[PDB]
RNA sequence: GGUGAAAUGCGAAGACCCUGACUGGACGAGCGGAAGCGAAGGCUGUGCUCUUGGACUAAUGUUGCGAUGAAGGACGAAGGCUAGAGGAUCGAAAUCGAUUAGAUACCGUUUUAGUUCUAGCAGUAAACGAUGCCGACUGGACGGGACAGUGUGUGUUGUCCAUGAGAAAUCUUGAGUAUGCGGGUUCUGGGGAUAGUAUGCUCGCAAGAGUGAAACUUGAAGAGAUUGACGGAAGGACACCACA
């Protein structure tokens, strides 16, 4: 209590208990509660729509080594005393995105759009470093510069003919499972080795649903 | 003194400046004293307790890394960098990107 | 209650001296383990603890 | 951090009161907790140096968070908290000179402390004055241990019941 | 059980301890060290952030709260981003009141290509 | 919130903190280095486009068309000035609050010109490697960057050791090649201070820049290194005239 005692001059029992709901593309499809201040008598709950939260691809999907990726939904629906989220987004966790940047290597980089099937958009970004081979000795593992114009090239090829016109079910499956940063590991491995290839984060633009 | 001159820049004019992280003064990017730390999220002494109220039943605790900037008064006040005698000033340190583990 | 036979003297680390490192072996169930203690303690002593989960260093 | 004196009671027929700026009290020391084991006496010509040298009353060295302490006093500043008055005397002027705050809420302000690090809790005693209603001025008047001070000024009766000291925030 | 997330804000000034829901959008306890002292000085010391996470923990644990997904951060931006020393002592005194514990992340904001801060061409000479 | 610690100042018309939407200027982190490019000043998001350089590789063309360079010309950090546009952050000047013997200062609060873009003027810097340009010749060791080959070469470049040089500190494609003194061709200095000041002239909207004295004064002013004394300097040892 820093200021002295007079100066400057149960609600919470009265409140909701919601459910959330993820798609059911993963087996753990219950992912904790929300509450609601009831403002009103028959309150519209349209100020309960446009919430957003994500949870850990480790707790979606019970297992343990992909527990370094996120999905992020956002509320567009309720039923009865139930709500229901839609695909958002994706990112890395702040300490695994930060352990693949390393000193004396090059970091390729890489952006795109694409469209869903229903005319959402969204926006992908993705991610590279260099490799050393089984016998290296230098100090250093750089590529020219017009050799990464060469990889950034084939980046957003493999972006756009799996992730283009193609329902949302099933772009939350390939980005469950890392297909994108496979096949750029092996075609773009073949102008200089790399590592570490992955998606770094999705965005919507503009959605439907 | 030097014959760095107190810096490391060759055959270039200009090289960028930045902003101290301590004080807030403008110093060239090749001048500054730059150190890196991996440091864990949770401190050591607080690991016991941890264990026993984790829910999952393997868990990894988390290590960020840092890297610092500063000045000339500001590293040799902090004492991050000290005065060295007239031959010892000649030794430097690396890191080794080459070693296993 | 717990206890342990110190075994391992590792230093005299304390703000003025006073603290000095050890290291005990529980015996109800063996375990090495690092702890901290505050009197005059010599090798071959047996302490008594009333709670063993840490390791202070 | 800034603090307050008062008395409190009920009054019956007086018309001021004052300490005299020697007082004991009990500390502790803020980012600790622990309290001082003793009651230390701040006085206002006592003369002390904190860590950049300025001029304290007091200084004591927090033994847990192992840094200096300091207190000292203020004084009242004469425009708008003690509204000098006289008092009689012999036929040519003398007319005794005396300083007496305000009753603003049933209770007086006698003094003001500004404090660093540490932390007032509490006061012991004091040096009480009492003032009349009219002209008569009672000096080290002894309070009880049961709370009231009681004069006579050759008929009549001026007194304090549930008579207290207080140490407020400012 | 049920579960809650804790924004811990933490610098060289005043410990934060809010407490929030699984969205982020509704609160349920909000007590920063600094409301339990009265020096300026002692805001943001180790001994405040005690004092501040136990009034919280008996609150919430009355009102139906049992387990806790933490998100730490700095100060960030232009400002330094470390936390600071009541952070680790605010999260001790969760785990022993009798919470359990899920997530652990950092969230401190990145400037990637920032303002210009305060200081001038020579800083602050104190 | 910020401080060594606080004060002015902001907060129940709901601050700070957490969340859904937007707007605006500025900036381009990490990767980022004794790494690259440009005449120098300088230049780090992505994709297009118009322009540019040096090296390398070769049985291509030409045939001495070259080196240096008072006078002349173009470019040139930051601040400043003239017009329009713009306005996030920071901030001279002004202003209060502290500190102080006093602070028109260091530290802080309120608040500006300026900081950005387009079109120009101006012409200065510890514009520094404090290190003219071109040509001949000269030991080792460990590297980098580009091209070409195949176990090496040419152009560039970083560190470390000799010989040699130097007043020394130090220098290694030069600060080396003998007072054993001459490869071609320029500029600048001639004890200190007066003083980059007066005056004339040329240029500029101005602020100013370029060129540039004397009378009078005076025995040293200066470079590099040695041993001491001192530091509101950093370490390593110690001591119940130090702590625990
Ligand atoms: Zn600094």
């Amino acid at each position: 209590a820093i200021q002295p005692p007079g100066s400057y001059p149960n609600a919470f029992a009265r409140k909701e208990w919601y459910t959330l709901r993820s798609p059911s593309i993963f087996p753990n499809n219950i992912n904790g509660k929300t509450l609601m201040t009831k403002s009103a008598g028959k309150n519209s709950y349209m100020n309960m729509i446009g919430r957003r939260y994500d949870v850990n691809q480790a707790d979606l999907t019970g297992n343990n080594d992909v527990g370094h990726r996120k999905f992020i939904f956002k509320i567009g629906d309720i039923k009865g005393s139930e709500c229901v989220g839609f695909f958002d987004g994706m990112e890395l966790t702040s300490d695994k995105h930060k352990a693949m940047i390393k000193k004396w290597h090059t970091l390729i980089e890489a952006q795109k759009d694409i469209v869903a099937k229903d005319g959402s958009v969204f926006r992908v970004f993705v991610m590279g470093v260099t490799r050393r081979h089984p016998g290296y000795v230098k100090k250093t593992c750089y590529v020219k510069h017009s050799d990464e114009k060469k990889i950034r090239k084939i980046m957003f090829d493999v972006i756009e003919e799996e992730l283009s016109g193609c329902d949302v079910q099933k772009i939350m499956k390939k980005l469950a499972n890392e297909t994108v940063g496979k096949r750029i590991e092996e075609l773009g491995s073949e102008i200089f080795p790399l590592q570490n290839c992955c998606v770094r984060k999705v965005k919507t633009i503009k959605s439907h649903q | 003194m030097r014959r760095n001159h107190g810096r490391g820049k060759k055959n270039r004019g200009s090289a960028g400046s930045i902003q101290c992280d301590k004080c807030g003064s403008v110093t060239p990017k090749d001048k500054a004293i730059k150190r890196f730390r991996i440091q864990s999220l949770i401190e050591q002494a607080s690991f016991d307790d941890l264990k026993q109220a984790t829910i999952y039943d393997v868990f990894e605790v988390p290590r960020m890394g840092y890297k610092s900037q500063f000045c000339v008064s500001c590293a040799c006040h902090a004492k991050i960098v000290r005065v060295r005698s007239s031959q010892a000033r000649k030794i430097r340190y690396g890191f080794n990107p080459n070693r296993v583990a | 209650e717990f206890f342990g036979e110190v075994t391992h003297v590792l230093g005299r680390t304390g703000g003025s001296g006073l603290l000095t490192q050890v290291k005990m072996e529980l015996m109800h169930n063996k375990r090495t383990i690092q702890r901290a203690v505050k009197g005059p303690v010599a090798v071959g002593d047996i302490i008594e603890i009333l709670e063993c989960e840490r390791e202070h260093r | 951090m800034h603090f307050n004196i008062f008395v409190e009671g009920e009054f019956n027929n007086v018309k001021g009161v004052f300490i005299d700026q020697s007082y004991p009290l009990r500390i502790q020391c803020t980012n600790c907790g622990s309290p001082h084991e003793k009651s230390v006496v701040l006085s206002e010509d006592s003369v002390g140096e904190g860590d950049f040298g300025e001029k304290v009353n007091l200084g004591i060295t927090c033994r847990c968070c192992r840094r200096i302490m300091t207190l000292k006093i203020l004084k009242l500043k004469e425009g708008r908290e003690v509204k000098k008055h006289l008092l009689p005397t012999n036929f040519e002027d003398e007319f005794k000179e005396v300083w007496l705050s305000d009753m603003q809420k049933s209770r007086f302000l006698v003094s003001r402390i500004e404090t660093n690090g540490a932390e007032v809790t509490s006061i012991e005693s004091c040096i009480l004055n009492l003032v009349s209603n009219q002209d008569v001025l009672f000096t080290n008047v002894n309070f009880e241990d049961r709370t009231v001070a009681k004069c006579n000024n050759l008929n009549m009766i001026s007194s304090i019941i549930d008579f207290s000291l207080t140490v407020e925030l400012a | 059980e049920l579960a809650a997330v804790a924004h811990i804000k933490a610098t060289k000034n005043d410990t934060f301890v809010h407490i929030t829901d699984m969205t982020g959008s509704e609160t349920i306890a909000k007590i920063t060290g600094g409301m339990r002292v009265k020096a300026q000085r002692d805001e943001g010391s180790p001994y405040a952030a005690m004092l501040a996470a136990q009034d919280v923990a008996t609150k919430i644990l009355g009102r139906g709260v049992k387990v806790l997904h933490f998100k730490l951060r700095g100060a960030g931006g232009v400002k330094p981003m470390a936390l600071g020393p009541g952070a680790q002592t605010a999260i001790r005194t969760l785990i022993r009141a009798g919470l359990r514990v899920g997530r652990i992340e950092d969230v401190t904001p990145v400037a990637r290509d920032r303002v210009r801060k305060r200081g001038g061409h020579r800083g602050r000479r104190v």
